[PDB]
């Protein structure tokens, strides 16, 4: 996946990217990217499911229903995924990057928020900030929504 | 010379030092003094 | 027409197009203005974008008209046309940008300070350059 | 009235640029003075409110990149005096390049997903 | 192995350093939810002690 | 198509502004402060770039090429003096229309090339 | 302190500027006042470095911003500006050895 | 581009003349239903479209004589106020939705009547220019036309509507 992306890129770079209907050609880039990572991110959790024991306690908690869905299994196990903010991959928070830590102009898949570790492998200190800006969405909607639906 | 592979033990004494130099509260401090 | 920036200075409840703000400076001529406004004189791009502010100005030359003109408009309007272009200069002076000095010979480095303001707008409305965002931490304290 | 006359004389102007009537050997007077009447009982009005055919027609005969609809005039007048496109359809790469753009037009005008 | 940057100017010292005080005393919080790091953040200020 | 830019009474500074000749048929600029009349040259008095197609090229900087926090290849060899070193970015300009070409910058002092392929 | 040390060195002062000047030279801002020119920043740039590396002139908390594609220096010395410390890179390899 | 949630709720709770993204669903009925490029006629005949939507550049001129134009522009000639105006038409936004100089001149007069007079090219030149003079501050009144003419004016479509998307369905 994450040479997929990179091809994408050298595409877009080369303005080999043809825009797809309706979408421009930035927006095509990002739906490319995001269609790639979302493919790679399923696909693991895919792969994870079918690897799990018939005695794994995730999977009687999954198939039962209690608590828990494949996606938090796909999380734990093979690969966490695409953090988004607003919609989006993380922005360009600083001047054309999204941390000192990465290069100018730099769209790849883990420049821009895709947490390729699972949460029993740890994440990278970059992904882990960016990672946190993708949950602070939730915590920031709950609030609002608690004060904007009772009325 | 220098430091490699031996990083972790030498990433926490300046740490340390830093730590031992400045309190954490020393943005309090420091303002009031100033 | 279109494209006229004007200037919300501090004391004054309305605002007052730039140029009578530079001629209220003591900048008379149009290019002794601009070059304050417009560093590179090979950009058309640029001018054309201001050009229109110094077309509507051009019934403001004197610059004591043009203290009088921000007098006209300052929260204290003394009738006193005197008062007036006092209350405009003390504006200038002490109460608009105090950062770039406040004694009353400081004109020029205020000048170049609000003429950078202008060229900063300008880039930004020309696309050159993107907008600040409010929620950077370098522009915290 | 002299309205009439003057644009399709300019019309027999049209259509002996490149020398392509003596090419072919064709008396151009007559097809001009025959294409303005074609235009004028389509666009029946003694002013021609839509003398825009006649212009354009004087126009694309001038057009140097569809000299063959030039060469043409075997479609008669009476066709070329309606056509849609003002005739340069027979152009073929004018053709080309707005049937692409209309390819490209049908993708661009889309929804998002 | 195939330069990424080539031209860093500065190096973090340890980037754990970028936690806060409650935020800190989590033991692995890179293996956590963040949500679930900001809820221990919050409920650390209330621990007995 | 040009750009007209302003252009400036000699008499004052200020700035000039079109104005016909209705007996000699001409194009004169004139100053509203200044009884200062000279001759256009250009016939042209106003134009918009309504696509606005503009060139991202020119407005790079030689001075880019220190950036420490811009990628560099040598994959690229510059192609007015050849050395191999060449850091390269996007646009990074606002409101361009819809683009994610790149433009290279030689890191050789004095060359400052700007390219794009 | 800032100013005197870059008054002594070759900049230009605003006032004394000729205004068609400005455009093949950067701006230095101190504290967001526009103070001076200087015609090569690339030795301005390192040599405050060098002068906040030793504490002699420029202090330890004193930050000087370069802006590459845009010609300007900003130097700010205002308090409230928040801060970390970070090791120095001059090669591919640390300062502290 | 649907607004739903719980804004789309409160929107609805409280009938209010502005929901945040006002829409149609319009659906076709002959060959406009069938064929992509029938559908895109529709969609022109709605998407509000303003010469500005069309116009490439505009720049203005002061052309001593059309006879001796100073612009490489011969339609002058064969056509037949020195301070002239000259719009060039993009001709990928022409041919989006198949409109024709004969239009955008048909309705820049009717929208300003006698006093402004149009000279339009041939839809297949090279170049798609049209040539505009006042009929008798003449440079500040083509600027005005230069600003409200491309701003203001409609050509195609109806007002109100910003832009129009074509579909094909999948619920
Ligand atoms: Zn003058
Ligand atoms: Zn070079």
């Amino acid at each position: 996946a994450k040479q997929d992306v990179i091809e994408v890129i050298e595409k877009a770079h080369n303005n080999e990217l043809e825009p797809t209907p309706g979408n421009t050609l930035r927006q095509t880039f990002e739906n490319q990217v995001n269609r790639i990572l979302n493919d790679a991110r399923d696909k693991t959790g895919s792969s994870a499911q079918k690897s799990l024991s018939e005695y794994n306690n995730f999977k009687s908690m999954v198939v039962s229903g209690a608590k828990g869905s494949k996606i938090n299994i796909s999380q734990v196990i093979a690969v966490v995924g695409q953090q988004n903010v607003e919609g989006k991959r993380i922005p360009f928070g600083f001047k054309h990057r999204t941390l000192p830590h990465f290069i100018k102009d730099d769209y790849g898949p883990e420049s821009r928020g895709f947490v390729e570790n699972s949460y029993l492998a740890g994440l990278t200190p970059t992904e882990f900030f960016f990672h946190a800006m993708g949950g602070r969405e939730g915590l920031i909607d709950t609030a609002v929504k608690t004060a904007e639906t009772g009325y | 010379e220098i430091t490699p592979d031996l990083w972790q033990e030498a990433c926490w004494i300046v740490i340390s030092s830093y730590f031992d130099e400045k309190g954490l509260v020393r943005q309090q401090l420091d303002s009031f003094d100033e | 027409i279109g494209q006229r920036i004007v200037a919300t200075l501090p004391y004054i409840k309305q605002e007052v197009p730039i140029i009578i703000v530079f001629r209220a400076l003591g900048f008379v001529s149009d290019r002794d203005i601009l070059e304050h406004i417009i560093y590179d004189f090979e950009d058309p791009e640029m001018m054309e974008m201001v050009k229109p502010s110094l077309d509507e100005a051009f019934v403001i030359q004197e610059q004591n008209v043009a203290l009088n003109f921000i007098g006209s408009r300052g929260a204290k309007p003394g009738v006193t046309k005197e008062k007036r272009i006092k209350y405009a200069k003390e504006v200038l002076q002490k109460e608009m940008l105090p950062h770039v000095g406040v004694s009353d010979f400081c004109e020029t480095k205020k000048a170049y300070f609000l003429g950078y303001m202008v060229h900063r707008l300008l880039l930004a409305a020309l696309g050159r350059r993107e907008l600040d965002d409010r929620d950077h931490y370098g522009n915290k304290r | 009235d002299s309205v009439r006359l003057k644009c399709r004389e300019m019309l027999a102007a049209a259509l002996r640029t490149g020398d392509d009537y003596i090419a072919i050997g064709a008396d151009e007077e007559e097809l001009g003075s025959q294409i303005e009447e074609a235009i004028y009982q389509e666009i029946r009005n003694t002013d021609m409110k839509y003398k825009n055919r006649v212009r354009s027609r004087i126009s694309n005969l001038k057009d140097a990149k569809n000299p063959n609809l030039r060469k043409n005039v075997n479609i008669p007048p009476d066709l070329f005096a309606r056509m849609t496109a003002e005739e340069m359809a027979s152009d073929e790469l004018k053709e080309m390049r707005k049937n692409l753009t209309k390819e490209a037009i049908r993708e661009h005008q889309m929804a998002k997903t | 192995e195939v330069a990424y940057c080539s031209t860093y100017t500065h190096c973090e010292i340890h980037p754990s350093m970028i936690l806060g005080v409650c935020a800190s005393i989590i033991p692995f919080p890179d293996h956590n939810q963040s949500p679930r790091n900001t809820y221990q953040s919050a409920m650390g200020k209330q621990a007995m002690g | 198509p040009g750009f007209v830019g302003i252009r400036f009474c000699q008499e004052c500074n200020n700035m000039l502004y079109p104005k016909e000749d209705k007996e000699n048929r001409i194009l004169l600029y004139a100053c509203r402060n200044c009884d200062y009349q000279q001759e256009a040259d250009n016939s042209c008095i106003y134009v918009n770039k309504i696509t606005h197609e503009v060139d991202e090229l020119t407005q790079i900087i030689a001075d880019v090429s220190q950036d420490p926090t811009l990628p560099r290849t040598e994959d690229h060899p510059c192609q007015k003096c050849g050395h191999k070193e060449a850091v390269f970015f996007q646009s990074h300009s606002a409101r361009a229309e819809d683009a994610m070409r790149l433009y290279y910058v030689c890191t050789a002092p004095h060359c400052g090339h700007r390219w794009t392929e | 302190p800032i100013l005197e040390f870059l008054e002594e060195w070759s900049m230009e002062n605003l006032e004394e500027i000729s205004p068609a000047a400005i455009a093949d030279a950067t701006k230095i801002f101190v504290n967001g006042c526009w103070v001076g020119i200087h015609k090569d920043p690339e030795q301005l740039m390192n040599t405050l470095r060098k002068l906040r590396r030793q504490m002699d002139i420029i202090v330890s908390e004193v930050s000087m911003i370069r802006d590459i594609r845009e010609r300007e220096i900003r130097i700010y010395t205002d308090a409230g500006r928040i801060c970390r410390p970070l090791l120095i890179v001059e090669k591919q390899k640390l300062l502290l050895k | 581009n649907v607004t739903l949630g719980v804004p789309r709720l409160k929107e609805l709770i409280n009938i209010s003349k502005k929901p945040k993204t006002p829409s149609l669903t319009v659906f076709l009925l002959g060959q406009s239903a069938r064929d992509a490029e029938r559908a895109k006629d529709i969609l022109c005949r709605l998407e509000h479209t303003t010469l500005r939507k069309v116009t490439a550049n505009t720049a203005i001129y002061y052309d001593p004589n059309p006879q001796s134009t100073v612009v490489a522009e011969d339609q002058e000639w064969v056509n037949v106020s020195p301070w002239l105006l000259r719009v060039e038409l993009d001709r990928k936004h022409m041919t989006d939705r198949k409109l024709t100089m004969e239009q955008i001149a048909e309705k820049i007069n009717a929208g300003f009547g006698d006093d402004l007079n149009c000279i339009f090219n041939d839809d297949n030149a090279e170049k798609l220019v049209l040539r505009i003079r006042i009929m008798n501050d003449d440079d500040v009144f083509l600027r005005c036309i230069e600003s409200n003419m491309l701003t203001d004016m409609t050509l195609q479509g109806i007002e109100q509507i910003s832009k129009v998307y074509m579909h094909l369905p999948q619920t």
